């Protein structure tokens, strides 16, 4: 058959010899194999590399490694450090980098070959925004994770110039897991309405010790920020009467997407988790429908158009990829209805602002 | 022991430079000059150009330097993702980083600390501005930050501080770089000190529309948070009171820095006539107290035992054989240089360092005092600056403030007569100080009002028209 | 005020509903100590910790 030979760069996830991004990657590029309308006259082949974390120079030689192999795009990391140079190695030689997780922008860079696909912060946030003026809040209290900073928060932080609020901002502890003297202080300060920044894992555990702290009643009010607030586990504080509400990109409503859902959860496919942890058990979360959507929307872009093959690329030595620069317009140049909801990017940059979201909050049920 | 290599990773222009080519070489002509028993490891430097701020650029020039057998690589300047490329390479490598420049890149600990740092903080100079709005008694405070990562190098001061528009407003430069919307809604917003994160043009850009708006003299306090400060020049904005604030780091007691600054003056008339030199690039002087560490580092360590350079590849992994003992006697080393005192942490920050603090004088910069590393500021070193005629406004009612002949100068003098005249004279008589009259505004004594503020004289003091209102207010 | 404990169950989340929107602060419990850890663990379930 036709050949063509994606490549992956993922991180080793000790959770099992494959993390959950990997899964939705190979799984991804065997549905995309199996169905005859995406792409029936080639074939996805991929080559996968998994490097370490936080290794920047592990991922470089990784990558020329793959755009030796000759590739005809790049999907992952997910760590900024490793994404950064990846971008740039791809940058430079000329085929398309697809990033899926949120990666720390350097707002100098003027690369053009990179697709993000993780919806892009500031318009999020410009949404968080917009729940905050609709729940007409004055004394928010944001509380970031120092994995990142507060840079994608840059909208909730330039809010109170324009608006009426009163923002005190607090860092959670990275190096542990407990919260309790933030959460005691949070709770001595009247800090009542929350908006929190973090992975759903690490929601999970704020939520758990905010519930042995005493925090989860009537007055309190946790607007999350990750889009993985579904996939928790509410039956602890169902009754409480937090309203914790959150976004979700999710088209879990849908049916041609629940499926999928399901045919991702009914086999373990995704790996067993701890029950004990917090965060509930079969789900796609969102990270793995991302890179899912990421690869069926190249599988798309590599379907209009006809004639590209895959070209040996030499990496620190040599030449852009010849097909690349069109190959680059037509991926941001596409368009999908995908688990994520749609996905066309905003054309200038690159980055994905335009998207439908879906307000989820916690009733009774 | 051949001798001692090295690596510069420049983010200059070989014409109107910031200078690091002249630093370095200077550098170099002053330790293989001090003359040491016997003739011991002779210092060279190689200097490696690296043109656009590019991860894979970056590799590249990486990949160059490690077969060149280094023993540390310093620089790069000002870009902060060739940084972020060669703290990783060098740091798997175990070769020494020595950052000469400012962390943009969010730093994680599982990247391992290979890398010492000469340039403060950012953790160290957002405390800085958070002391001395403390010693300005918290006043309703505004960053104007020129890119989205001021907030990372200022994240400290932001998470200190309730963000909101009494107590630290945070505004941010658009893709124009014009600042007149935001400096307008600082002005409509009523706040005093205004906190300007950027390079050296783009807060000059600030501060001239700053003047050109009107928001220079002395009711407004700048705090500039470039610590390459003192190479800007303000002329036109330079004022009688002009509050502008900065920061620098320069122990100008040194006994190379005339002659470091005389061969940079020098070295910049002949490399271009674009402008005057403007003064000495902070990261000029860091390069050279870096190479300075270097080579008292590596001495001290070829003093204990014996080092060996050996030709390292990027494709295969060869680490340095004394990549922690470089790395603990780069950490214990104390320099006494062109940035005051080098003395570094157990993290490879800087500590026991004296960040001198400047205001915008008549002709350059005189200090505030200084910004110790651990404790408070010292706002009284030089003097503390808190020390930093008048018009007599009047009702014109008789008998006691009467109009005269009105066609002579009736003003200062024949402005009127009677007990508030004379009343008037005999005072600023006494207190010593010339003020002119002048005629009310509504010619009404006033009331405190239902628009908001007070009617006529009132109004024309409370909104700080006049200074003295000197006639019959009851 | 009285109120009693359904003891056919443990389900007394009803009861403790009413007594959180009657605010019903001061509470004398009365019951052998398994069902008051019962009523414990329904009690945080239910906010009123």
């Amino acid at each position: 058959t036709h050949v063509l030979r994606f490549g992956g760069i993922f991180e080793y996830v000790e959770s099992g010899p494959m993390g959950a991004e990997e899964l939705a990657f190979r799984f991804a590029v065997n549905t995309i194999n199996r169905n005859r309308t995406l792409l029936p006259n080639t074939t996805l082949t991929y080559d996968t590399q998994k490097i370490n974390l936080y290794d920047s120079f592990e991922a470089s030689k990784k990558a020329c490694d793959q755009l030796s192999l000759g590739v005809a795009a790049i999907f992952g990391p997910s760590h900024s450090s490793s994404a950064n140079a990846v971008q740039s190695i791809c940058n430079a030689l000329g085929v398309p980098h697809i990033q899926t997780r949120w990666k720390h922008q350097v707002s100098d860079n003027k690369d053009s070959f990179y697709v993000s696909l993780y919806p892009d912060f500031s318009s999020l946030s410009r949404a968080i925004l917009d729940l905050v003026q609709f729940f007409k809040w004055k004394t928010v209290t944001v509380v970031y994770d120092d994995s990142t900073g507060l840079i994608r928060l840059q909208e909730l932080i330039k809010a109170p110039s324009r608006y009426n609020l009163r923002l005190k901002i607090r860092q959670l502890p990275a190096d542990t897991k407990d919260a309790k003297p933030l959460l005691k202080e949070m709770k001595r300060g009247k800090e009542f309405h929350v908006i929190f920044d973090c992975s759903h894992e690490m929601a999970a555990g704020i939520l758990k010790q905010a519930l042995a702290m005493g925090m989860m009643t009537e007055y309190y009010h946790y607007i999350f920020t990750t889009l993985d607030l579904f996939a928790l586990d509410v039956e602890p504080y169902r009754y409480s009467g937090v309203n914790m509400t959150g976004f979700r990109i999710l088209n879990t409503e849908n049916t041609q997407v629940s499926s999928i859902i399901e045919k991702w959860s009914m086999e373990r496919l995704q790996a067993p988790p701890k029950p004990d942890s917090g965060l509930l058990d079969g789900f796609m979360t969102t990270d793995a429908a991302l890179m899912y959507d990421a690869v069926h929307v190249v599988s798309v872009a590599v379907q209009q158009f006809p004639q590209m093959t895959v070209s040996s690329l030499q990496c620190n030595r040599h030449k852009p990829w010849r097909f690349g620069t069109r190959f680059m317009s037509l991926i941001k140049e596409a368009h999908w209805e995908g688990l994520t909801g749609r996905i066309t990017f905003n054309k200038t940059n690159g980055l994905r602002t335009d998207f439908d979201l879906d307000v989820i909050s916690l009733k009774e049920e | 022991l051949s001798s001692l290599r090295m690596a510069a990773i420049l983010d200059d222009q070989t014409v109107c430079g910031r200078g690091e080519r002249l630093a370095l070489a200077l550098a170099r002509e002053q330790i293989n000059g001090i003359i040491e028993v016997p003739a011991k490891a002779r210092v060279e430097v190689d200097i490696f150009e690296l043109q656009r701020d590019s991860q894979y650029e970056t590799t590249d020039t990486m990949c160059q330097i490690l077969p060149k057998g280094v023993v540390s690589v310093l620089g790069p300047s000002s870009s902060p993702a060739s940084a972020s490329t060669v703290s990783h390479i060098c740091g798997e490598k175990e070769i020494p980083h020595i950052k000469v420049g400012p962390e943009e890149t969010p730093r994680l600990q599982y990247l391992r600390f290979a890398s010492v740092s000469l340039y403060p903080s950012n953790e160290d100079v957002s405390l800085a501005v958070s002391r001395i709005l403390k010693s300005f008694n918290y006043p309703s405070a505004s960053l104007i930050c020129a890119k989205a990562e001021c907030l990372l190098r200022l994240e400290e001061l932001v998470r200190g501080f309730l963000i909101s528009k009494e107590t630290l407003s945070v505004r941010m430069l658009d893709d124009s770089r014009d600042p007149t919307p935001l400096l307008k809604e600082i002005r409509d917003d009523k706040v005093s000190t205004i906190i300007i994160d950027a390079n050296a043009s783009i807060s000059h850009l600030v501060l001239r529309k700053a003047s050109e708006l009107g928001m220079t003299s002395a009711f407004y306090k700048y705090i500039l948070t470039t610590m390459d400060f003192p190479i800007l020049h303000l002329d036109g904005i330079v004022e009688d009171s002009s509050n502008i604030l900065g920061f620098s780091m320069f122990n100008t007691s040194h006994p190379f820095y005339p002659e470091f600054v005389r061969s940079l003056n020098m070295s910049w008339r002949e490399n271009c006539e674009a402008s005057t030199y403007p003064g000495p690039a902070l990261s000029a002087a860091l390069m050279f107290d870096a190479v300075h560490v270097v080579v008292s580092a590596v001495r001290e360590l070829n003093r204990s035992q014996e080092i060996g350079v050996k030709p390292l590849a990027c494709t295969s992994a060869n680490i340095w054989p004394h990549g922690t003992s470089l790395m603990n006697y780069l950490r214990m080393v104390e320099y006494d240089g062109l940035t005051g005192r080098v003395e570094f942490n157990s993290k490879g920050q800087r500590t026991n360092y004296t960040l001198r603090i400047l205001e915008k004088s008549r002709q350059g910069h005189r200090e505030i005092g200084v910004w110790y590393s651990n404790r408070t500021l010292a706002m009284n070193a030089t003097t503390l600056d808190i020390n930093l005629t008048l018009v007599v406004t009047t009702i014109l009612e008789n008998p006691y403030v009467m109009r005269r002949p009105n066609f002579q100068a009736l003003s200062g003098n024949e402005r009127f007569e009677g007990f508030c005249v004379d009343m008037l004279r005999e005072l600023a008589e006494l207190l010593r100080f010339r003020y002119r009259l002048r005629l009310v505004e509504d010619g009404l004594y006033g009331a405190p009002e239902p628009n908001g503020s007070w009617t006529g004289m009132v109004g024309e003091l409370i909104n700080r028209k006049a200074d003295l209102a000197v006639a019959a207010f009851t």
